[PDB]
């Protein structure tokens, strides 16, 4: 999964 | 609510304790109580709110993905019938996840967003609104999926518009907003070229403004820039 | 209870799904429901029960320890007064932990232990009884602490007596019982010499019986023996 | 903390 903050 | 009898300051104190103890459901309940006191949140307080719910919904999302994968396998060619239990349990977790998202969206709508006038606060809450609609979109399959996606998009877009007018390109909130909106484009909106363009433009504009920053601000901005680069590497 | 309308087999199926999803509170609720159906549990089913509650209480214990440490620091010389909130929140977590322990002990008393006639089942449940009284003892400070300790001791001792008569010295349940009872002696009963003697005798008697075992049984027994050795290394 | 199972 891609990075999120 | 449940927390109506506890002082605002005590709720905040206990949220911080719950964080230290990794009791994120408790942390979220304390911060819900604090929001429902009706006063605006400080920067530190809005961070406590976001951390608490991020961790609660994050665990739900991970569990949902496990169960969804099992369910998908159960529906393949050659799979033995096992009854309604996988679907029922995936549905249970899904409903809990949707409830948490609805809770956060409710706090934002009653009344955090409307009383947030400073750019930093307003953008922070609008990013949250986009994020929690995005989480609803991840599990949506019915006649409201389009509308959920559009709600996420609209919130992110308003946040982007404010952030570009009012914040420097290195500002961490601006960077994190762009990171997440780019993921929305890739994973939810079926727009990988938009996702890539946004991540690259954001990274580049930040790079050009790093010279203005202190050592500590530089550290924060570069850390988020590395997440943009990580996504670009995944996608290209 | 809450699970009264769900089939026994569906509760078991859903406990296994909840395990895969790392949803241990759900797993524990499903297995409580299964126990309350009134039938004896298979080996696999008793393992699901134990895993679920171990993980729930394990998280509570870790949180309690964090909060207790903060509380102890708040009571030192030179510590600034911060009000009742640390104690209140430690008390909240403690009460939740005690409730989970009471729930498990209740299942064992109504009616798992009394219907368990085979050595392997009876020992398994008596070990659980000792473990959950031990967890109550870890947080006990009042006029019942002695009685809680004695309840743990009594359960472990009955389990030990059966295990020595009825099970080989390499049996995993026997080994794990001894491991935990040895920790009870060290950490709860203030008897480190008893703890050390029990761990060493258990290890040695197992070592002498390994020759009787298959490759797979050998792997299980040696893994637990290594935990005995790890504790001995910590304590000597 | 010591090991338990
Ligand atoms: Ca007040
Ligand atoms: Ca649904
Ligand atoms: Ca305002
Ligand atoms: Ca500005
Ligand atoms: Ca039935
Ligand atoms: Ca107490
Ligand atoms: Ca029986
Ligand atoms: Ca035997
Ligand atoms: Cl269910
Ligand atoms: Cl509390």
């Amino acid at each position: 999964f891609p990075a999120t903050v | 609510g449940a927390m109506g009898s506890m002082e605002r300051a005590s709720l905040i104190q206990k949220a911080k304790l719950a964080e230290q103890a990794e009791r994120y459901e408790d942390m979220a309940a304390f911060m819900k109580g604090a929001v429902e006191k009706g006063e605006e949140l400080s920067c530190e307080e809005r961070n406590l709110l976001s951390v608490a719910y991020k961790n609660v919904v994050g665990g739900q999302r991970a569990a949902w993905r496990v169960l969804s994968s099992i369910e998908q396998k159960s529906n393949e060619e050659g799979s033995e019938e096992k009854g309604p239990e996988v679907r029922e349990y995936r549905e249970k977790v899904e409903t809990e996840l949707q409830g948490v998202c609805d809770t956060v969206l409710g706090l934002l709508d009653s009344h955090l967003i409307k009383e947030a006038g400073d750019a930093e606060s307003r953008v922070f809450y609008l990013k949250m609104k986009g994020d929690y609609y995005r989480y609803l979109a991840e599990v949506a399959t019915g006649d409201d999926k389009k509308r959920i996606i559009d709600s996420a998009r609209s919130a992110y877009q308003e946040a982007m518009d404010i952030s570009k007018k009012e914040m420097p390109p290195t500002n961490p909130i601006r960077l994190g907003l762009a990171l997440n909106f780019s993921v929305f484009h890739y994973e939810i909106a079926n727009s990988p070229e938009e996702a890539i363009s946004l991540a690259k433009t954001t990274f580049d504009e930040a790079m050009a403004d790093l010279h203005t920053l202190s050592e500590d601000s530089y550290k924060d901005s570069t850390l988020i820039m590395q997440l943009l680069r990580d996504n670009l590497t995944l996608w290209t």
